[PDB]
RNA sequence: GACCGCAGCAGGACUCCGGGGUCAGCAGCCUCUAGCGCGGGAGCGAACGCGGCUCAGGGAAGUCGGCAAGCCGGCUCCGUAACCUCGGGAAAAGGAGUGGCUCUGACGGCGCCGGGUCAGAACUGGAACGGACGCGGGGAUCCCGACUGUUUACUAGAAAC
RNA sequence: GAGACCACCCGGCGCGGCGCUCCUGUACGGCGCAGAGCCCUGCGAUCGCCUGAGGGACGCGCCUGCAGAGCGCGG
């Protein structure tokens, strides 16, 4: 929702981010991203804010395992700057498995998520209980 | 055969031959249009780079994630000393272009323009304009010039030399430029206003205005000879590649059978001549004003010189000019600012609320010495 | 004619392989001794090359203060340039000591 | 200005200069510079550096 | 250091004697004795090459193939799977500790008088310790040849012999 | 501020100091009613204090000091 600020995009394809919603899902692989027109020889680069196409891992439950699903990074690790000068990092890169709808799989996300997510995905507001 | 995959070509074949710039400083060429019946004024000045700051600021920009909220900007200060108009030229439109109806110099010319007719001053004839003194200094010689160009010139344009010795850097040549006088409601109006200008000094202020966009002219910091790969900005090869795989590896086809102009090829770097447009003008203000970079949320002294002083500049004397944004070219390299041509048109209101005074020389985080000097104890 | 006068050892050597400290230094010695005393030709006492390479080839000592004495007449003019040893490098520029 | 705090320097860091972290912990680390930020992550002690100003809490330099 | 390769040729060519420290070491890294400063010197600190060093975030998406690099690695104690010709696998896989000081036990030859290993405890130190050096990355498969060996000196070390 | 060499931009340069600021992180030494302990009244890794110290700098300001502009070449 909304127009966003470019930001530091540091998850390139093949990024494995934790998965931060009670999805069952341990680990979210990264096949793709939503919205990315492409030069030759640039993996697609994902910030926070952004629809990912991801894969649950091994790790996660079977029957949300080999299937292709739409996710929104609400961490990441890279140092961004917002234009109000401030620069800003996460511990880990995570996500939380969201429709294009913006509905979320899982009912909850345990952890912080970033403004940037949130502002741009309501239903990442809502569930937030921190939005640094 | 075809190219396989479709990549765009890298660089800009405009700005070719990428030579070092023959002009020894930032040049004008082409000044903002005259605007007949505006109000008289002087397009241009000459400053020289000082160096960047960070400045918080409130956005006003209606439709944006930043309307009504705080904003950190890099700006860039450029101290721009008082230049003093030495000179009138008034040049014709003929069917071969713009020529010169001849150049009306002052009287009494001062003595860092003189330096800059010599290529060594204590070992010189000083020879310069002597004829022209004993000529002129009645004033009626210089009369008759300025009606000969009120009768023939179309376009006015002022002489005028940056004062070396108020500016930090080691040069005492004065650097000259034409700044054309513009907003006339005839040439003799502009010829008069020139004439008041005359061996007078000419303030930033009185020719910028806050808010104003530039166009910042320079020659860009000098990397010597480099690699495609660092001149043109080529993909460096993979790292099996024998013989070395920073360069292009292709450098055409068999036909044509001479490499061409477009094709990637190693040389000079840097010392460019380019022009950076539409550059906002965040303050115009004196270092001589004590409360200059002071705001409502600073409640402290805060001038322009950074703590530390600025970073290979120097101490900014007098006059200032802000600018939001980067300008080509290193500190204390002459940058020539002119009316913008073409002004971005929706450009957001500026209002500062804090600039950075802390050391750029490390990490500061004073703003001021007598903080410091409190922390410390 | 005496002069004291400080050399940077470590300015000199800056911008130069780090091998070749100890030779570079001795060579910047003689031609700042040729600007300071105005003499075309420089002797260094053993002394100052002992100094010197006290700490090797790769690290040279911050500063050196050097007691050059201006030497020989019509155009046999030269400077024998002895170490000299001092606590601590603090107020101390050059001394045109030496009278006559 | 508004001026934070480092979370290990102990020292006012002024507008625009410095990093923020948050952690799982939901809790934002506001950092001077990267020297202040590696020290955190090496998980080196504030009370044993002498500079932070912890330290100088602790022996009475600034008490 | 004079032999043999056109040469006072980063090419080969048989032996004898072999100190100290660190260490399991004739390893690596410094040094005593002894030898010695090699077909040349300066300046500059471009591209590019070569021999390296480091790199945010991601982690093979690069590529014909992880080529090259990187990871791992010393010792002590834990803890080890399938499979197997019962010998192995196996350092499987994995973990944990390690410095300096100040002590305490053991262990012979006693009055004496030697030992230098193996334990255990305090106390310390930017959250540091095989602090340089030396020094396996590992696991699951499939094909082929059982194996150790051997080979096209100077393009094939292989499943070939 | 410019560079392979040249050229370009500037020139009484420049060297050594003194401040300022910044980098690292509290110097040697002295002291202590610190110290596990030990055996001696001595040893001892460390710790505190003096000490946001000491050391450094290629950034800014200044000079209190030696200096620094060819009777060189063209012309």
């Amino acid at each position: 929702i909304g127009n966003k600020f470019r930001i530091s995009c540091g998850l390139p394809v093949g990024a494995v981010i934790n998965c931060a919603d009670n999805s069952g899902a341990k680990s979210l692989n990264m096949i793709a991203v939503k919205n990315w027109k492409g030069h030759l020889n640039r993996f697609p680069k994902a910030s926070v804010g952004d629809m990912v196409l991801i894969t649950v891992g091994r790790d996660g439950k079977p029957e949300l395992r080999r299937k292709v699903t739409p996710a929104v990074v609400v961490r990441q690790r890279k140092v961004w700057r917002r234009k109000d000068g401030v620069w800003i990092y996460f511990q880990d890169n995570a996500g939380v498995i969201i429709n294009p709808k913006g509905e979320l799989k899982g009912s909850s996300i345990t952890g912080p998520v970033a403004k940037e997510a949130a502002d741009r995905w309501p239903k990442i507001s809502t569930t937030a209980e921190c939005v640094h | 055969s075809h190219r396989k995959f479709s990549c765009c070509r890298k660089g800009n074949l405009g700005y070719l031959p990428r030579k070092r710039c023959t002009r020894g400083r930032g040049r004008c060429k082409t000044f903002p249009p005259d605007v007949q019946g505006a109000p008289i004024h002087l397009t241009a000045f000459l400053g020289y780079k000082a160096g960047c700051t960070h400045v918080m600021r409130f956005i006003d920009h209606r439709g944006s994630n930043l309307h009504n909220r705080q904003a950190i900007d890099q700006a860039t200060i450029i101290d721009a000393p008082p230049m003093i108009c030495t000179a009138i030229i008034g040049y014709a439109k003929t069917p071969k272009g713009l020529r010169a109806v001849t150049t009306v110099w002052a009287a009494h010319i001062a003595e860092p323009a003189m330096r800059r007719f010599y290529r060594n001053y204590f070992h010189a004839e000083k020879t310069a304009f002597s004829t022209y003194m004993k000529k002129a200094a009645d004033g009626t010689y210089i009369k008759e010039q300025l009606g000969r160009l009120k009768q023939h010139a179309d376009v006015i344009r002022i002489v005028a030399h940056t004062q070396p010795a108020l500016t930090p850097l080691k040069q005492k040549k004065a650097d000259i430029m034409e700044i054309q006088v513009n907003g006339g409601a005839n040439v003799a109006e502009k010829v008069d206003y020139a004439y008041a200008l005359m061996e007078k000094p000419i303030s930033i202020k009185d020719v910028f205005s806050v808010g104003a966009q530039i166009d910042t002219i320079s020659i860009t910091r000098g990397r010597g000879f480099e690699g495609v790969v660092t001149r043109w900005g080529v993909t460096r090869l993979p790292r099996k590649t024998r013989r070395g795989n920073r360069k292009v590896a292709c450098i055409g086809a068999w036909h044509p059978a001479n490499v061409q102009y477009t094709v990637a090829r190693a040389g000079q770097m840097g010392y460019f001549h380019r022009t950076d447009t539409n550059k906002q003008v965040f303050m115009i203000d004196t270092a001589e004003n004590p409360r200059c970079c002071t705001t409502e949320f600073d409640l402290t002294d805060k001038s322009i010189n950074p703590v530390g002083g600025f970073v290979n500049y120097g101490r900014v004397q007098g006059d200032f000019i802000m600018i939001k944004g980067t300008c080509p070219g290193p500190k204390r390299r002459p940058v020539v600012m002119r009316n913008a041509l073409l002004p971005h048109r929706n450009c957001p209101p500026v209002q500062l609320q804090w600039i950075s005074t802390a050391s750029k020389f490390g990490h500061g985080i004073f703003e001021t010495v007598e903080e410091r000097r409190q922390f410390y104890a | 004619i005496v002069y004291e006068h400080t050399i940077r050892l470590n300015k000199a050597v800056r911008g130069k392989p780090s091998k070749k400290a100890a030779p570079i230094a001795i060579r910047a010695i003689r031609a700042q001794v040729e600007k300071l005393a105005k003499v075309e030709d420089v002797r260094l006492d053993p002394s100052v090359n002992v100094f010197v390479w006290s700490r090797g080839i790769r690290h040279v000592p911050r500063r050196i203060r050097l007691e050059v004495r201006l030497e020989g007449d019509d155009e046999h003019k030269f400077a024998y340039v002895i170490n000299k040893d001092v606590e601590n490098f603090k107020h101390l520029t050059t001394e045109k000591k030496g009278s006559e | 200005p508004r001026i934070e705090h480092c979370s290990f320097c102990s020292k006012p860091v002024y507008p625009g200069k410095g990093i923020c972290f948050v952690r799982n912990d939901s809790r934002v680390f506001r950092f001077c510079t990267s020297k202040c930020h590696r020290n955190f992550k090496m998980k080196r002690n504030p009370r044993k550096v002498r500079w932070t100003k912890t330290y100088r809490l602790l022996h009475n330099k600034d008490m």
